[PDB]
């Protein structure tokens, strides 16, 4: 029960934490679901790329010396680092909180695991220049030399409906024209643009429609158009996902264990760890496959 | 804040701490330098900065089930649960004002008021070694340091 | 395989091909599907 | 050779090492004294011999699967895996030239070039204690020492 100096208040310790973000891990949720699993210890993963080759002779009869050629090969490098994190309480506290049925441990395993993936999400968009084996840095999706840089001209937060599609095709043509890539694309936006793609479309007058519904009909060759909070402001990103484009390789899947207690007053401790790596594709002639807008 | 600082002993996932219980004399904040006195009471050190032979004794945060945190001061005249720091562990200390930590690995001396400072390691006892590049301006900020 | 000086490189042997163009052989793909087959020798 | 010296951390069968990663600046040999600098880069110490407060930070041998041994120098501008030495472990240091180790238990100071020497323990920081009776003449020989 309670005392007599505490009969003026009723409590309820059900607890409610924070909400994460809006479009938090949409890109990383797609990469880690199509990932290839390699063995741990393999720090560098070399993938081979080959060429095109051929000679063709022609005549009207069919008896001429037929020529020959063959294909070359080259290689590309990625890297696999290891992430880890832990949490823990003391001895007198956790035995006190076991009686009150306040959990305070399972509501920490569901909390470090979010902060664990945040630094991987930081690594994917900002590669720290201190995990390098021979030449296999990553650098990040907005500073790498394996990512095509394209500067936007018009601000996509204040522009009309017409300047959006006129400056979204100029982004897609750094993948169809000057880089020769094909196949199904994907598009990712900052929330400062996905919010501002709800204003009035000046062209269509049959009621009221937003700019976002004028890109999900005008550009049908787009698999998903989602938001991701790693970009901020006037910046977008269009690329290919899958084994022929932006891909990920998982070293060790996310596992957890408990440090065992020896004495009677050993504190409770738990450890979660994870290991994977990222790389964008690059063909043998050197044709990039991801474009980062501004 | 990606660097959450709500536990004063963050020093590895397999290293347990060494605890020195005792009585209180004042109301100090967790993460300050202590010194045991006559009877069985602990308080702030209040020794000189240029005196060697002092034991690495910092104030652990109090338990969660007693109203304890990394900023809640202790209640006077009670049992204060402290920490004796072994060499080779990371602990959150508490620095004084107007000093910036540039390089990971500077010497951590002890100020006379119970806080720490970056001093020259030729006339004062070196307790720990810095492990975080931040700049502090208000006295009482928690900075990660390795105790070797 | 894998000299123990290195032993740290999972070298893969897939290839990951080479992509086509978008509109490479659209006309010729229609002509050669409606073509009449004659005998060889008829020049 | 009955005393094989092909691993720089030989300090017990139950004691694990404490590792401090970081970037390189030069090409040093494993077993030399290091000092962390600005940014996140490590190199040789190049401090004075009569300066206290330095951390016991030696260069671990690189992994076998990266071309690493006890005499292979590190490659510059890369990740050098180092060792912070806890008190009470044995490690293979690297001494300078023209000094003989007679008694097990002398004081091990630090030379200014990144190697170690037998100095007088009254004006320099004592890092470790000798544990092998050999005489060295070429600078860069591995001598077993206990870190207390």
């Amino acid at each position: 029960m309670q005392r007599v100096d505490e009969m003026y208040r009723l409590v309820d310790s059900t607890g409610t934490g924070e909400d994460r973000d809006w479009g938090n891990q949409t890109l990383l949720g797609r990469l880690l679901s199509q990932a290839q699993t390699v063995s741990i210890g393999k720090k560098v993963i070399e993938s081979r790329r080959y060429s095109e080759a051929g000679r063709i002779n022609r005549s009207m009869s069919g008896q001429t010396d037929i020529d020959m050629d063959k294909t070359k090969s080259s290689y590309q490098k990625m890297v696999i680092p290891v992430f880890d994190g832990a949490y823990g309480r003391d001895f007198r506290d956790y035995e006190a909180m076991r009686s009150e049925m306040l959990p305070a441990l399972a509501e920490d395993s569901e909390e470090i695991e979010f902060t664990l993936l945040d630094d991987v999400n930081d690594y994917l968009w900002n590669g720290d220049a201190k995990l390098k084996v021979d030449t296999a840095v990553w650098g990040g999706l907005k500073a790498d030399a394996s990512v095509a840089a394209y500067s936007l001209g018009a601000d996509l937060t204040t522009a009309t409906e017409a300047q959006v599609v006129a400056e979204l095709l100029a982004l897609l043509d750094v993948l169809r024209i000057t880089n020769k890539k094909s196949g199904p694309f994907e598009l990712y936006i900052s929330p400062q643009i996905m919010s501002n793609w709800q204003k009035l479309a000046g062209a269509n007058t049959n009621g009221f429609m937003n700019i976002m519904a004028a890109v999900r009909a005008l550009i049908p060759e787009f698999s998903v158009v989602e938001a991701d909070s790693a970009l901020q402001g006037n910046q977008v990103l269009c690329s290919v996902v899958g084994t022929r484009g932006l891909h990920a390789k998982i070293g060790m899947m996310m596992s957890s264990y408990q440090v065992p207690r020896v004495m009677h007053n050993d504190p409770y401790q738990f450890v979660k760890w994870f290991a994977a790596g990222f790389q964008s594709n690059n063909s043998f002639s050197g044709l990039k496959s991801t474009v980062y807008g501004s | 804040m990606a660097n959450s600082k709500n536990s004063i002993f963050v020093g590895g996932a397999g290293r347990v701490k060494q605890t020195i219980e005792g009585l209180a004399q004042s109301a100090f904040k967790p993460g300050q330098l202590l010194a045991r006195a006559a009877g069985d009471a602990i308080d702030v050190t209040a020794k000189a900065s240029t005196t060697y032979g002092n034991e690495f004794l910092i104030c652990d945060d109090q338990p969660q089930t007693l109203g304890g945190g990394t900023d809640v001061a202790v209640t006077a005249g009670d049992t204060v649960q402290a920490i004796s720091v072994l060499p080779g562990q990371y602990v959150l200390l508490s620095f004084a004002a107007t000093q910036n930590v540039t390089t990971k690995g500077a010497a951590v001396a002890s100020n006379g008021d119970g806080n720490f400072k970056l001093g020259n390691p030729a006339t004062e006892q070196t307790f720990a070694v810095t492990e975080e590049i931040i700049n502090v301006t208000t006295a009482g900020t928690l900075v990660l340091c390795r105790a070797i």
